[PDB]
């Protein structure tokens, strides 16, 4: 309701802006006179040093190194050593039939990414019946997942699919 | 200090616990003035207390059940001295009250011999 | 009444309205220190300002207030003023009037906090938990009855042991024969359907209703069988007859409609509910 | 059904009428009494068979000789004394499911109990049924002998705060007199 | 609303059978209460996913090492801060460690999320000292199965607390010999009492949803304390001044600073009324403690009479009269009788001798 | 000496309006003084009017509002003090007769003296 | 050394042997401690107003003085807490360090790598548990009594 003071106070908008100093402070130091304000010592420093220097943001690795011995992940020669860092060698190591390991290259931590892109797919599966089997389940288990996430999902359901294989 | 990695502190798990615990009834016990005007302050402390005291008697507890655990692998033979000497206690305590309870079937039927007045 | 701590609050309500005029004139202190995104910096200013609406609101806390005056004024506290010299050096007295409180408070969070016990065992450390006296049970009988509106009765026509049958607002009677301390072994029932006052010849048992108090029945001995605390068995037949109270309405119907079955109710948390969903 | 596993108490009626009577019963894990979290009462029935209330009126029917569900409870009582002896001695969350994952098919009669505890820096892991594996303990540090260090030693400031390796307990031949001496290993944590 | 979309018999229909020959080892009962258990603590987790949905990161149906035997679902990248986060964010990622959910209370409806941390520098001891952030806990239990709201206001929460602990990285000249004392270990709330020789004067910190500001309450641990010794007479003003900066450094200075003049004049006793007025029927009391500013403090005396000392130097205090308000005689504070005899040589009479 | 009738409820609502046109009264002459420096710095002799020096009239706010404050703070005392009195004390305002009264005042202090002492000594013996 | 000096104790004799029972001796004096702890807040808890409307000063005067017999009783405990807690690290005999950390493995199945009185004292106790259930099943059949003859029974 007192809105008298708003609009004359919002006057007060051009650069101009040092005379309300006389208006207050004075008036301030008869109720309000501290000079313990912030003795403690105080100094502003912007940056010391900010920089991976040694894979993508963080997130992923942290992630992925919580997940279960039972996977294996290392790296291919890098080829996307700084900017990508993301191409997954994995080994399923358990009580099921090993395989070929995934491809897994991703793309920045948004994560639209069905990473595994299958470099050696064609030879290394025309191998076998049963593998092929495995890689047809593989295959049709990824289309049904909506979104998927190569932090979990890819693996996750390459296990899953690894041990449908045995009918 | 806070962020300082060392631990420069000794002489804990025995004194500790008589000081937590005669510390934190100083609100209650203390030779000074009390202002009659205070509500939802000396919770706060209290509940700080009690939690450091239960803190330092679970350390304890542990570190009884790790001594505990170390002789027992160490020297068997006490525990099962201990073991046998509680079997032991046991059994006598069964058969007092197996006794007791015998004195009481013994008196009952003693009493009540002839409930019947007469025929 | 006890509205006056409500007044408490109104004095943290007019400590504001002198920090909120600071807290203005703070922010007139200093201009746009570097805006760089918008001009809503003066429209924080205002934003301060509106929180001097606050002080009007105290204003309006006086409506709830003034609720009734106490008669005898000054409540027999300075009484003892009313002494000649020689009662005065008293006040120590209303240090401690305080000071006990205090204490009372300190336990009413201490208790409190003794909840999380740490008791790692409980035997083995000695005896005799069933109560030698039958006395303690008519004890516990009129410390029953001194809640009001619930009237409870007891003849204890089987022997040694407790029988007791307790009454409500509608018909629907609790009959508990119990041990000489703890409640267990309990039954319910509704509108002379039990009748054990004369059931027969005496006070019958029956065990039975038509399938509507059963539900309630099963829930008040898990009750019994689950309050049984270790020590003060008066506790535990408090806390049993608190759990009791809790029906005298059978009106709300919460977390569903009041059409899921027959009735609705297992009010352990110290809250009712639509029973068959925990 | 128990000699080392957990024993039970029996406590009857001391007023029983003409046809129906009650008897209170529960667990009573060994050597402690803070444990007391399944304290179950059933009742007789002439005709028919007796209905039973552990915590949540669920009554069942049954037949002369068939009660295997008592089993169910001594799982169900285990799981609940782990949690108790957490809440005693670092007290993990209440994410003592009494179902999940079908681990071992769970055979017994629909025996299914499984809880955990991380106490500080470790984890551990335990699961019950009837014979389905009733034994059942895991435990786990985060510093551990061997891992994967190949993609995790590129990235510096080493992790010793996650958990990966499963590697189970193996809950045989430890000094457990009563199988409620887990403590004991919870014990070894920090001293 | 009865939906009429694929079924299908998503679940391993009809092999299951062939599930149990899975086992390693007089009623096949056994299959049966698996589905029926298996909804029981599968269903709830995907509508979380639903939830999860609109933040980030929905990496749900996660398995944790398997013999967990619990339904994991983690956190991955949580999103920043309405808040401070122009730099915070930083700091917060580079803290950002393991971090998950899993269900809880009696598996029906409560939800529980465990974090940890990077080196926390507020990590004193007494404590079970950790490298590592040892455990965060939250639990949270809703009632139509929301939870996302609690959290992200507990997040925000600990993330200003972090930026007042990182802002805290300093050397204070002499405070901080006043052995260390932090022992009050930040777990989702930092506290500190470090006054009076020992542990005291707890302060509080914390952020409540409810409102923006913080809040602060003072404390009464310490053996050799007095009765009370809490800053509560002024602790509500105090407050808001931590509202005016994050600066805790400014906190503990002042308090250090304010402890013995306020110390002094709680001895007194204020809250009785002294027995019946001095003059007729009415009420007074004898002393009237006054928190009208941050460290000004002017103390009255049967409503009348309230000379107005304070404290604002180092080692020193400031007594004047509460009458004039910067007006020598030109009007009054229409209010109690001004000038009372004489208050000045009272004062200087005993006020330093030994200073010229 | 005020006699105020000691009633602080009817006080504290006749004196709101006091702070309510003081607070308008401040506010008008601060946007006064406002716009007469932002014609001085830049505009002409135009702001020829002698109002408040602002100082006074925020002096005399604060002062209202300390004096409605400690009024307050006296009713709480008295209504917590009553409180407690009704709690723990009987009714025996002229059936008991003041002495009695008094020795029983005494005897509740001494047994609350007693009674510290046990928590001191136990303090003491724990230490 | 550590003795008898007052303990609570059923039929510990607190010698130069049986560690064990030192340390289970000293975990149940804590634990007794805590719980005398407990026991005395929920005392003082209901400290009702020493003037009481009926009792002038009957009841309360007795049940202070109890509490003050409670908290000498727990005085002594911290005493007990002392007396073993030297003891505790008074026999230092045999593998000081002890790495429960190694033990860990030790205590698992396995790597894919005397007790006659013992067994005296079992044989003994299982006699016993045998003889008092065969004393047991003729009162507890014998229990009821009164059961199928509720009919008439008062």
């Amino acid at each position: 309701q007192p809105l008298l003071d708003a609009v004359l106070a919002n006057i007060r908008s051009p650069v101009f802006n040092h005379s309300l100093y006389r208006t207050f402070v004075p008036a301030m130091m008869a109720i309000h006179g501290p000079p313990i304000v912030s003795p403690v010592v105080c100094s502003r420093k912007r940056r010391f040093e900010e920089d991976e220097r040694q894979s993508i943001p963080n997130v992923l690795q942290g992630e992925v190194a919580r997940l279960d011995p039972k996977f294996l992940v290392n790296l291919d020669p890098s080829h996307c050593s700084n900017n990508g860092t993301v191409h997954l060698i994995c080994k399923l190591d358990d009580k099921d039939l090993p395989s070929v390991p995934p491809l897994e290259l991703s793309v920045p931590a948004d994560y639209p990414a069905q990473s595994p892109m299958w470099i050696d797919r064609q030879w290394q599966y025309d191998a076998n019946p049963f593998l092929q089997s495995v890689h047809r389940c593989m295959t049709s288990r990824l289309l049904q997942l909506p979104d998927k996430h190569s932090v979990t999902a890819l693996l996750n359901t390459w296990a899953q699919s690894i041990h449908q294989a045995c009918l | 200090a806070a962020p300082g990695a060392p631990r420069p502190s000794n002489s804990t798990l025995v004194d500790e616990l008589e000081s937590s615990f005669e510390a934190c009834f100083a609100s209650l016990v203390s030779q000074d003035y009390v202002n009659g005007t205070d509500q939802e302050e000396i919770r706060t402390g209290v509940d700080q207390c009690i939690q450091k005291f239960l803190d330092i008697a679970r350390q304890t507890e542990c570190f009884f059940l790790q001594k505990r655990l170390q002789l027992s692998v160490q020297k068997p033979d006490q525990v099962i001295k201990e073991d046998v000497s509680e079997l032991r206690s046991e059994l006598q305590r069964k058969d007092a009250l197996v006794q007791k309870h015998l004195t009481k079937l013994r008196h009952w039927q003693q009493v009540l011999e002839d409930i019947n007045v007469q025929h | 009444g006890v509205n006056l701590e409500a007044f408490s609050q109104a004095i943290s309500a007019i400590q504001a309205l002198r920090s909120s005029v600071s807290r203005v004139f703070d922010c007139l202190k200093d201009g746009m220190r570097n805006k760089e995104t918008l001009e809503g910096r003066e429209k924080a200013f205002i934003a301060n300002f509106q929180d001097n609406l606050h002080s009007v609101n105290r204003d309006l806390n006086e409506l709830e207030r003034l609720s009734n005056l106490v008669g005898k004024p000054s409540e027999n506290h300075p009484l003892h003023n009313s002494g000649l010299l020689s009662l005065d050096p008293y006040s120590q007295l209303l240090q401690a009037y305080k000071w006990s409180n205090k204490l009372q408070y300190h336990a009413g969070l201490a208790s409190g906090l003794l909840n999380q016990q740490s008791l790692k065992r409980s035997a083995n450390q000695m005896t005799t938990l069933v109560l030698p006296p039958q006395y303690v049970d008519d004890v516990i009988s009129r410390i029953d009855r001194m809640f009001p509106e619930m009237s409870i009765h007891l003849s204890r026509p089987n022997g040694t042991s407790a029988m007791l049958l307790v009454t409500l607002g509608k018909v629907l009677k609790v009959i508990v024969v119990m041990r000489s301390l703890f409640i267990d072994r309990t039954i319910v029932k509704g509108y002379n359907e039990s009748v054990y006052t004369e059931d027969g010849k005496l006070d019958i048992w029956s065990k039975s209703s038509y399938q509507v108090f059963q539900k309630v029945t099963d829930h008040a001995t898990t009750a019994l069988l689950h309050y049984q605390l270790p020590q003060m068995p008066d506790v535990v037949v408090r806390s049993f007859m608190t759990w009791l109270r809790s029906y005298i309405k059978l009106f709300q119907a919460p977390c569903q409609r009041c059409g899921k079955f027959l009735q609705d109710g297992l009010p352990p948390t110290w809250r009712d509910f639509r029973t068959l969903e925990a | 059904s128990r000699i080392e596993d957990p024993q039970i108490q029996a406590h009857w009626s001391n007023i029983n009428d003409v046809y129906e009577s009650s008897v209170k019963v529960l667990i009573t894990s060994q050597g402690y009494e803070q444990i007391c979290k399944s304290i179950q009462l059933q009742l007789n029935i002439g005709v028919e068979q007796v209905r039973v209330v552990h915590r949540d009126g669920r009554v069942i029917m049954l037949s002369h000789q068939e009660q295997e569900l008592q089993d169910f409870l001594l799982s169900q009582m285990s799981q609940h004394q782990v949690h108790a002896v957490q809440q005693l001695a670092w007290q993990v969350l209440s994410f003592s499911n009494h179902v999940g994952l079908g681990p071992i098919e769970s055979i017994g009669n629909a025996s299914a109990i499984t809880v955990a505890s991380p106490s500080g820096d470790y984890a551990i892991s335990v699961r019950n049924g009837p014979e389905s594996g009733s034994k059942i303990m895991v435990q786990f540090p985060r510093n551990q002998c061997k891992d994967l260090p190949k993609s995790d030693v590129l990235q510096d400031s080493k992790w010793s705060h996650l958990r990966g390796p499963f590697k189970e307990v193996q809950w045989n031949k430890m000094e457990g007199r009563n199988f409620v001496y887990k403590m004991e290993l919870l014990m070894s944590a920090l001293s | 609303s009865p939906v009429m979309a694929l079924l299908l018999q998503q679940f391993k229909d009809n092999i299951q059978d062939l599930m149990s020959y899975t086992k390693t080892g007089c009623a096949f009962n056994k299959v049966l209460a698996h589905f029926v258990a298996m909804c029981d603590t599968n269903m709830p987790f995907v509508g979380l996913r639903l939830e999860l949905s609109n933040l980030e990161i929905p990496h749900q149906g996660v398995q944790v090492e398997g013999d967990g035997f619990n339904h994991a679902i983690r956190l991955l990248k949580i999103p920043p801060c309405k808040g401070i986060s122009e730099e915070t964010q930083k700091a917060l990622d580079r803290s950002l460690l393991d971090c998950t959910f899993r269900l809880q209370g009696r598996n029906n409806r409560t939800w529980v999320a465990e974090l940890v941390f990077a080196n926390c520098p507020l990590n004193g001891t007494s404590t079970r000292e950790q490298g590592p952030s040892r455990h965060v806990y939250l639990t949270y239990e809703n009632l139509l199965s929301k939870v996302v709201e609690m959290f992200l206001n507990d997040w925000s929460s600990i993330a200003r607390l972090y930026e007042c602990v990182l802002e805290f990285a300093r050397s204070l000249p002499e405070i901080p010999a006043h052995i260390f004392s932090e022992v009050r270990v930040y777990n989702y709330r930092k506290l500190i009492l470090c006054y009076g020789t020992t542990k005291g004067s707890s302060i509080s910190i914390q952020w409540n949803s409810i409102h923006q500001k913080f809040h602060i309450a003072l404390g009464t641990v310490g053996p050799n304390s007095g009765c009370s010794n809490c800053h509560n007479t002024i602790l509500h003003q105090l407050q808001e001044m931590f509202n005016k900066t994050p600066n805790v450094v400014q906190l503990l200075q002042v308090l250090f600073d304010t402890q013995a003049p306020l110390n002094a004049i709680n001895k007194l006793p204020t809250v009785p009324m002294l027995g019946l007025t001095q003059r007729t029927n009415t009420a007074y009391q004898c002393f009237s403690i006054l928190p009208q500013s941050s460290t000004h403090i002017r103390l009255a005396f049967r409503n009348m009479y309230c000379i107005d000392i304070y404290c604002r130097s180092r080692g020193v205090v400031a007594i004047r009269d509460g009458a004039y308000s910067l007006f020598d005689n030109s009007k009054l504070v229409e209010g109690f009788y001004p000038a009372p005899g004489l208050k000045t040589f009272l004062n200087m009479f005993v006020d330093s001798n030994q200073d010229a | 000496q005020q006699q105020q009738d000691f009633d602080p409820v009817q006080r504290y609502k006749m004196l709101i309006p006091q702070l309510k046109e003081s607070l308008q009264t401040l506010m008008k002459v601060a946007a006064q003084n406002l716009i007469q420096n932002t014609n001085i710095d830049n505009g002409q002799k135009s702001s020829d009017a002698p109002l408040q020096r602002f100082d006074k009239c925020l002096e005399e706010f604060y002062a209202l509002c300390d004096q409605l404050e400690l009024c307050l703070r006296l009713a709480h005392e008295c209504l917590s003090q009553s409180c407690d009195s009704a709690k723990h004390s009987p009714t025996l305002v002229p059936s008991l007769p003041y002495p009695q009264y008094l020795a029983v005042i005494k005897a509740q202090i001494t047994c609350a003296k007693d009674i510290h002492t046990a928590l001191l000594d136990c303090a003491n013996k724990v230490t | 050394a550590s003795g008898p000096f007052g303990g609570p104790q059923a039929q510990q004799a607190a010698r130069e042997v049986n560690t064990a029972t030192l340390c289970r001796i000293g975990q149940e004096t804590v634990q007794d401690i805590v719980y005398r702890t407990m026991e005395i807040f929920q005392l003082l808890r209901n400290m009702q107003l020493p003037n009481g409307v009926t009792y002038h000063t009957g009841t309360y005067q007795d049940r202070l003085t109890k509490l003050q017999d409670h908290l000498r009783q727990l005085s002594i405990l911290f005493r007990k807490l002392r007396l073993v807690y030297d003891k505790c690290n008074e026999n230092c005999g045999g593998m000081d360090p002890i790495p429960v950390e190694q033990l860990i493995p030790y205590v698992d199945e396995d790597g894919s790598k005397e007790r006659r009185e013992i067994v005296e004292v079992n044989k003994k106790l299982k006699q016993k548990n045998q003889q008092l259930k065969q004393i047991m099943d003729q009162l507890r059949n014998l229990i009821w009594d009164i059961n199928a003859m509720l009919a008439m029974r008062n």
